[PDB]
RNA sequence: CGACGUCGCUUUUUGAUCCUUCGAUGUCGGCUCUUCCUAACCUAGCGCCGCAGAAGACGCUAAGGGUUGGAUUGUUCACCCACUGACAGGGAACGUGAGCUGGGUUUAGACCGUCGUGAGACAGGUUGGUUUUACCCUACUUAGCUGGAAAUUGCGAGAA
RNA sequence: UGCAAGGCCGGAAAGAAAAGAAUUAGAGGCACCAAGUGGGCCUUCUUCGGUAAGCGGAGCAGGCGAUGCGGAAUGAACCGCUUAGGGAUAUGUGGCGUCAAAACUUAUGGGCUCAUUCUCGAUACGUGAAAAGGGUGUUGGUGGAUACAGUUGGACCAACCGAAUCCACCGGCCCCGAAAAUGGAUGACGCU
RNA sequence: GGCCAGAACCAGCCCUACUGCAUUAUCCUGUCGGGGAUCAAAAUCCGGCGGGCAACGAAGUGCAAGAAUCUUGGGUCUUGG
């Protein structure tokens, strides 16, 4: 079977990644790392709402799938499908060894699975969606950090959806030409560079 | 804290009530009634001029707070039992077998419960009086009587406890005996 | 496994800065090196040629002999309960002459001016005052110094 | 007994420097058990604010704001407060006292008692005298009642040192052992 | 009841380690005998059910009491026959060898297969193969004598 | 007559000023002859293998070994302090209900807590016992909402009735989660 | 008497009593206005102005050097006479 998560949960390693030394490594049970209505533009989805750990600890493949099933499973049931958009913010790049029991000698392991090593205060969930479906949003949460080993607290961001702009002062710098748009994120408008039909604002 | 949380009761006419150490008494027509309350450390006043009961906590956080009204209620239905008297009504209820309620002085007997054989037996204390219903009026009735509310209730639901079916879905086997009326005797 | 050869674990001790590769410039080549400097020895690793151990990279010594393309440098090195003076033989290009006698070099000749000023009747410099004196204090701007509500909502990010 | 935190006032200011000819001064209100560790706090705020080192700065001056005359009043004292579960905490709690000291002093206390806090986890914003018509909690407006009286019940009333016994007679005050 | 995950407990399994013992702490199993634990099979109560009844499932308090006879196997386990209210799981130096037994394991004899040129080897099979000592101290079981309240003294004096 | 080197002769030397502008229980160098030792181990920070270990392996520095004494009930290594034979006076760590010296149970200090068969808690090291999760137990906070309110009685909504309510979230202590074998352990009694 | 004990005095120690300098102002008062809560007030509170020493053992705030001779303190079986 599986070894249990407990043994290893805390970051006594240094980072182990997968690279040209370590080889036969197995591949990591998350591969959709954005579900929901990924293209929205960011009009769509102003409210966003984050699970940050507050640990530093690892966080196995394995759960980090099992959270966006979750999450996803919840919102398709209680909302729509194109109403929200959920990114995990953690990637397993750490690789666990098991020795796999000659007792004790040379026991270095083999490659097992793969975690993503968390600090104190950083994002591992983020749902962008409207404001008619926050309750959603954050029970959806509550449920998927159930699958997480540690603490984590939801909050709600003070930014715009995925961006980088106050909830506040979007839609103002949005009306004047100061924002320039790239698909899910955008960026503010600097005073810089050539004069072109661009940067004008 | 709250420094000061108090209660207030109006006493009738034809009752006095007389505090002593936590210790109320309550007098009126048709009888008088006890009640030791010096569990409960409370400051237990009488207006006899105004015929007011007052109940005060100083110093009080929730729990001795919640004391004060459950003291209140207890002198008032002290109140009630020495002017009115207290009337619990029971009914045996039984889909195939008779519940045959014989009822001596002080003694219930009850037979046939479920068609079992054994007897059931309950004494009842002498401050409340049990009477079986003519069955002309209503049918296996039976009614207690007495001036203490804590008395007279629980005379009645020993009898509920005592005919309680067993080993069997008591959704379906309805059999048993329930108080219905609970009022006064005047 | 590891190995102890002679040039074990320099991989960023001999190794050029970034954006500064490239061989010795002629003001190396220029600068004249006599017996009895003092230098500090630098391996240069685009010259790999006298290059001194890894050990001696960093340290500071005088000349003790001096040859048409290399310099002798006495360094001490503290081996168990003493310090030998190592003689090690290098490239000129890998020591740069020592400022490590620039202040007391300065303070000598400071000394000489003052010295030659008093003698013959000059006015010599003001003496310096201790600014941890007292003295009073007349502030043009006072403000408050406190901690305000602001201050813990600006350290919450998201 | 008396508040066992006094009301500091620090003035001080980063030392002047040819960068900083004419530095600013600031005015720093801290209550703390005795002027080493209220300018321990001065520092404190000026390094996390200003960032001015003590060891770049110097003090003017670390006096004692008097207390005014011993009367009884409403204190607001805003206060703060760090834990590892949930950062910094900041709340606004009225008191009664007689002293902005008092008031602090006991606010330390019922910090310390309902949340676990101790002295150098803690910053007072502000602490100041309100009036009666502005206290919003009933367990403080309480005493604003003009005729407020309650008796003295379950009182341990302690012989003098002197006068205490060990055994006394059962019905009297006559010492038996003492 | 519970996939994907996640948090634990236990020391009745094995593994990991090598702290104690190599001028020696008697090795498996069974027999016998006592005691302890509860994660409760039966027995006493009590809840709940996809609970009509009957038969059952799940759960709570509770270890006072009980928990079998046999065929094969050295077995522990396993399996089957049968009875029963039920035939629960475990610890006590993997309880218990100066208590027994000695079938197994693991000396020397000998046979077979495989391996080895060979002497020999084999967590492969097979047969045959000394089980010592208590009268000491405690513990326990019964069995006698016998002083002593200042627990031997003080005269030191307290009556349910 | 310039550079390099070795000398000789002279001059000057706060013997190193002032600017925060060192300090020293600060005799430096040189030998000779030899002993034990060459199994280590434990802790603080760093750290590798391992699920982990009272596991194996390293760096820096203390320590035990080799060392008692005063404390943590008990413990090689923790805390304090390190030691000629004695007295007095003060302390350190740790304590001041009894055992047991000290609050003969100190204050004319503030709060919080109630824990029914391993029996609340009083364990630095010592994980030398505990998690996720949960509690309409009580006590605190933050942000919203309503105010003739909210709950009742009366006719799935609006009216009588006369006061402060309720919605989410975050703490403190307590509680549940929480099952092992001889009878037993905050050191014991006990303490609210 | 080289034994025991008690009081005297000396010298040296060890203790306790007796306290001055500086500082307050986010303060002390009166008065006006506001505000507050009352049957009506007052007070808690905020401003303007005028005076100022909260000075009883003022403050529990910084530092204290006060000849235990004055003005006959205590201990020394913790020293020696
Ligand atoms: C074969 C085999 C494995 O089984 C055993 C069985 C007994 C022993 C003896 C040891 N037991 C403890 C002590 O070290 C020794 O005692 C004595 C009397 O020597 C060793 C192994
Ligand atoms: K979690
Ligand atoms: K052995
Ligand atoms: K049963
Ligand atoms: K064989
Ligand atoms: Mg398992
Ligand atoms: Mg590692
Ligand atoms: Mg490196
Ligand atoms: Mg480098
Ligand atoms: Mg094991
Ligand atoms: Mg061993
Ligand atoms: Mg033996
Ligand atoms: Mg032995
Ligand atoms: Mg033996
Ligand atoms: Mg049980
Ligand atoms: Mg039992
Ligand atoms: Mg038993
Ligand atoms: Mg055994
Ligand atoms: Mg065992
Ligand atoms: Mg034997
Ligand atoms: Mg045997
Ligand atoms: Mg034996
Ligand atoms: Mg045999
Ligand atoms: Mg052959
Ligand atoms: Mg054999
Ligand atoms: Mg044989
Ligand atoms: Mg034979
Ligand atoms: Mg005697
Ligand atoms: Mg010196
Ligand atoms: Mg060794
Ligand atoms: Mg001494
Ligand atoms: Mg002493
Ligand atoms: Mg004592
Ligand atoms: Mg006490
Ligand atoms: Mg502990
Ligand atoms: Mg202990
Ligand atoms: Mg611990
Ligand atoms: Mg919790
Ligand atoms: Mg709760
Ligand atoms: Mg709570
Ligand atoms: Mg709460
Ligand atoms: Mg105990
Ligand atoms: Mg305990
Ligand atoms: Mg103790
Ligand atoms: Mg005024
Ligand atoms: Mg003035
Ligand atoms: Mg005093
Ligand atoms: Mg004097
Ligand atoms: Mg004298
Ligand atoms: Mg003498
Ligand atoms: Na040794
Ligand atoms: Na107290
Ligand atoms: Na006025």
């Amino acid at each position: 079977a599986r070894r249990p998560s407990r043994c290893y949960r805390f970051c006594k390693n240094k980072p182990y990644p997968k690279s040209r030394f370590c080889r036969g490594v197995p591949d990591p049970k998350i591969r959709n790392f954005d579900i929901g209505r990924r293209r929205a533009t960011v009009d769509e989805f102003p409210v966003c709402i984050h699970v940050v750990s507050r640990e530093l600890e690892q966080i196995a493949s394995e759960a980090l799938e099992a959270a966006r099933i979750q999450a996803n499973k919840y919102m398709v049931k209680r909302a729509n499908k194109d109403v929200f958009h959920m990114r995990t913010r953690a990637h397993p790049f750490h690789v666990l060894r098991i020795n796999k029991m000659t007792g004790m000698r040379g026991a270095f392991g083999k490659p097992n699975g793969v975690c993503a090593r968390v600090r104190i205060g950083q994002i591992l969930l983020s749902m962008r969606t409207k404001e008619a479906y926050v309750p959603q949003a954050f029970e959806a949460l509550r449920r998927a950090k159930m699958k997480f080993p540690g603490r984590q607290i939801i909050v709600m961001s003070k930014y715009w959806g995925f961006t980088n702009i106050l909830r506040t002062e979007y839609e103002a710098l949005r009306d004047a030409g100061k924002l320039e748009q790239r698909g899910t994120h955008c960026k503010l408008i600097a005073p810089k560079g050539k004069i072109t039909m661009r940067n004008v604002m | 804290v709250k420094v000061k949380s108090l209660c207030t009761l109006q006493i009738p006419e034809g009752v006095t009530v007389d505090v002593k150490g936590r210790k109320v008494t309550v007098t009126g027509k048709r009888g008088t009634l006890t009640k030791d309350l010096t569990h409960l450390q409370l400051d237990l006043r009488v207006d006899k001029k105004n015929r007011t009961f007052t109940v005060i906590r100083w110093f009080g956080s929730k729990i001795p707070i919640a004391c004060l009204n459950t003291t209140k209620a207890h002198v008032q239905n002290m109140i009630t039992g020495v002017t009115k008297g207290y009337r619990f009504k029971v009914r045996c209820a039984y889909a195939h077998f008779p519940i045959n309620v014989s009822v001596d002085g002080q003694n219930i007997e009850v037979r046939n419960f479920l068609g079992e054989k054994r007897v059931r037996r309950q004494l009842v204390p002498n401050t409340v009086k049990v009477s079986q219903t003519d069955p002309s009026k209503v049918k296996d009735e039976i009614v207690f009587d007495g001036n203490d509310l804590e008395q007279v209730s629980r005379e009645a639901a020993v009898l509920h406890q005592m005919c309680l079916v067993k080993k069997k879905d008591i959704r379906k086997f309805l059999d048993g005996i329930y108080v219905q009326t609970k009022t006064n005797i005047e | 496994v590891h190995s102890y050869g002679y040039k074990s674990g320099t991989r960023h001790l001999f190794a050029k800065k970034f954006r500064k590769h490239g061989v010795p410039s002629v003001s190396t080549i220029l600068t004249n090196i006599k017996v009895g400097d003092y230098v500090d020895v630098v391996a240069d690793s685009a010259v790999r040629e006298g290059m001194p151990h890894k050990y001696y990279h960093g340290r500071t010594g005088i000349v003790w002999n001096v040859t048409p393309r290399g310099v002798g440098v006495i360094i001490n090195k503290p081996v168990r309960t003493r310090t030998l003076r190592k003689r090690i033989c290098v490239r000129f290009e890998h020591v740069r002459k020592s400022r490590c006698q620039e202040a007391f070099k300065a303070k000598e000749h400071q000394f000489q001016a003052y010295l030659a000023a008093k003698k013959a009747g000059k006015a010599l410099p003001p003496l310096q005052k201790s600014s941890r004196l007292g003295g009073i204090v007349r502030p043009k701007n006072v403000e408050v110094l406190a901690r305000r509500v602001a201050d813990y909502e600006a350290m919450v990010p998201y | 007994v008396k508040p066992h935190l006094r009301h500091y006032q620090v003035v001080g200011r980063e030392s002047p420097s040819e960068k900083n000819p004419e530095p600013t001064v600031y005015k720093f209100e801290v209550f703390a058990p005795n002027f080493v560790v209220a300018k321990s706090r001065f520092w404190r705020m000026m390094r996390v604010k200003n960032k001015v080192k003590a060891t770049h700065g110097d003090v003017l001056s670390c006096k004692v704001v008097k207390d005014a005359k011993l009367v009884a009043r409403n204190y607001l004292v805003d206060i703060a407060y760090y834990s590892q579960r949930c950062g910094y905490t900041r709340m606004v709690k009225e008191f009664r006292d007689v002293s902005k000291t008092g008031a602090v002093s006991q606010a330390y206390h019922d910090l310390a008692s309902r949340h676990r806090a101790r002295y150098h986890n803690i910053e007072v914003l502000n602490v100041k005298s309100i009036p009666d018509h502005e206290v919003k909690h009933l367990s403080i407006a309480q005493y604003h009642a003009p005729n407020l009286s309650f008796p003295l019940l379950q009182r341990r009333t302690k012989a003098t040192r002197k006068d205490r016994a060990i055994f006394v007679k059962k019905n009297t005050k006559r010492a038996v052992v003492a």
